[PDB]
């Protein structure tokens, strides 16, 4: 189960 | 990072009997790289190339290998160029390691 | 101590718009998905027999996190370059692992959230799933930016969440396959190396999981040698050998053993002439 990253760097 | 390498069958070599030769390139960045494997010199055709990896200190890892009959004489390599390096490095396959 | 993670990354491409970009997860070390962008018409494709037992709509909804992780990627390496305030012609590389170790008892033992770029620790979460340690100056600027929006809530949620739940749901459908071992089978040769002096090499080949430990013993001691790193075989299995330098004659004093979980009882071996 893959993870959805926020905010980018 | 400087690529090291180990190249190695698969099975305990016997002289006349089928096997796979592995070359195992770890601890390389970035993950572009150049690996060739060499039979007597010669530049060996048919060579699989894992997909790629990384290892949990960031560093890339793969694993290129082909089929290969061990005999007492033939002499193989594996010759890699990476940016990290000047010249390729090549690392001689001992059966006894 | 069962474990998932998520391996991911992108590289960009000097004249290209699109980095490429490639997730790989693992459950306990081993390769279960994978996702390419470079591939025909990218999706999360099953590595393990075992997770064919996911439907349509998990490989679906899979594949279009990854096509999100990687127009995240893309905004993320435009954004490194100009923190670092390099130059555009050039290939770049940035790399994510996340994923959580749980224990037999189902509790999260660890959680983790790492980035690095250019191969270099960039910035990560801590252990409290709270706070940030940035590596760098650079970093210092993410880091700043992930405080202002409250990000470390977010990748907390998830790993105290769907990443132990779904590992577990992993840990029941693929059982059988995911608790399975190889035995190391193990041999000692032996070779010349100098004058009055020869090598003892112990072999262990055709074990799972990787972790392995070799150890050489004079009378019944144990000793310090050297020792390879282990190595996939290339057929699912990995390789590993220890090998110490002997006086002549004294090779029956020397003692090689194996441990790994594989085994029902540890090996010992000597050279047998
Ligand atoms: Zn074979
Ligand atoms: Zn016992």
């Amino acid at each position: 189960y893959a993870i959805e990253n926020y905010l980018e760097l | 990072k400087t690529p090291q390498i180990q190249v190695y069958s698969r099975h305990p070599p016997e002289n006349g009997k089928p096997n796979i030769l592995n070359c195992y390139v770890t601890q390389f960045h970035p993950p572009h790289i150049e690996i060739q494997m060499l039979k007597n010199g010669k530049k060996i055709p048919k060579v699989e190339m894992s997909d790629m990896s990384f290892s949990k200190d960031w560093s890339f890892y793969i694993l290129a290998h082909t089929e290969f009959t061990p005999t007492e004489t033939d002499t193989y390599a594996c010759r890699v160029k990476h940016d990290s390096m000047a010249e390729p490095k090549t690392v001689y396959w001992d059966r006894d390691m | 101590p069962h474990s998932m993670r998520y391996f991911e990354t992108a590289v960009s491409r000097p004249g290209l718009e699109e980095p490429r970009y490639i997730s790989v997860g693992y459950v306990d070390n081993k390769e279960f998905v994978r996702f390419d962008s470079d591939a025909e018409n990218p999706r999360y494709e099953p590595r393990a027999p075992w997770m064919e037992q996911e439907g349509p709509e998990y490989w679906e909804r899979e594949t279009q996190k990854a096509k999100g992780q990687e127009q995240w990627f893309r905004v993320s390496l435009r954004n490194l370059l100009g923190y670092y305030n390099q130059s555009a012609g050039g290939s770049h590389t940035l790399q994510q692992m996340s994923g959580c170790d749980l224990g037999s008892d189902w509790r999260l033992l660890r959680g983790y959230l790492q980035f690095a770029y250019e191969g270099r620790d960039y910035i990560a979460l801590n252990e409290d799933l709270k706070t940030w340690t940035a590596a760098d100056m650079a970093a210092q600027i993410t880091r700043r930016k992930w405080e202002q929006s409250g990000a470390a809530e977010h990748y907390k949620a998830y790993l105290e969440g769907e990443c132990v739940e779904w590992l577990h749901r992993y840990l029941k459908n693929g059982n059988a396959t995911l608790l399975r071992t190889d035995s190391p089978k193990a041999h000692v040769t032996h070779h010349p190396r100098s004058k009055g002096e020869v090598t003892l090499r112990c072999w262990a080949l055709g074990f799972y999981p990787a972790d392995i430990t070799l150890t050489w013993q004079l009378n019944g001691e144990e000793l310090t040698m050297e020792l390879v790193e282990t190595r996939p075989a290339g057929d699912g299995t990995f390789q590993k050998w220890a090998s110490v330098v002997v006086p002549l004659g004294k090779e029956q004093n020397y003692t090689c053993r194996v441990y790994h979980e594989g085994l029902p009882e540890p090996l010992t071996l000597r050279w047998e002439p």
